[PDB]
């Protein structure tokens, strides 16, 4: 959205929305103790 | 110039014709405005442009004395059902010589509320019934 245009039609004041998305990372490239109980 | 012939505010007449409503007494809002429209240039700071649209002319209170002669006022308010009249009115300053200042005549009245008496057995005055007024227009 733009506002408070200046003359000579040069824009001052713009108002910008935006939407983002995340993109996936993926693709990074069983001991077990025994207890008493 | 004759030292000139100025305004007042007491010595006036006020009266409506059709309906015996008669003579009133105190007039109130005689107004005239338009509807102006703004629109505001962009690329222009410094003002916003002012362009005529339309006049629009506002509501009159008159009040007078509650005299016996309210039973015209409410017979004419009460008239709607049956099919009202618009007579043409009159409110007119003058100075005390009796002579005119300045007359304007209502083109076309109609009855829009009607505040009766405030009775109060403490309040010593004079009950002063309100006839507001509708309006359609200036005469010339």
């Amino acid at each position: 959205q733009y506002t408070l245009f200046g003359t000579a039609g040069v824009p001052i004041r713009a108002t910008c929305q935006m939407g983002l998305v995340e993109i996936p990372g993926p693709t990074p490239n069983r001991v077990h103790r025994v207890v008493a109980g | 110039m004759t030292r000139k012939d100025p305004g007042s505010s007491i010595w006036f007449s006020l009266a409506i014709d059709g309906e015996s409503l008669g003579y009133f007494n105190g007039c109130e809002g005689l107004s005239t405005q338009v509807e102006v429209e703004q629109r505001q240039e962009g690329g222009n700071n410094g003002f916003v442009w002012q362009l005529p649209t339309r006049v629009t002319y506002s509501n009159i209170r008159l009040t007078r004395p509650l005299t016996p002669d309210t039973a015209k006022v409410a017979k004419w308010i009460s008239s709607v059902q049956t099919g009202i009249q618009r007579p043409t009115a009159q409110i007119s300053a003058l100075r005390a010589d009796g002579s005119l200042v300045a007359r304007w005549g209502l083109i076309d009245v109609l009855p829009v509320s009607w505040q009766g008496p405030s009775l109060d057995p403490g309040s010593a005055s004079v009950a002063n019934e309100v006839l507001e007024i509708a309006h359609h227009g200036f005469t010339d």
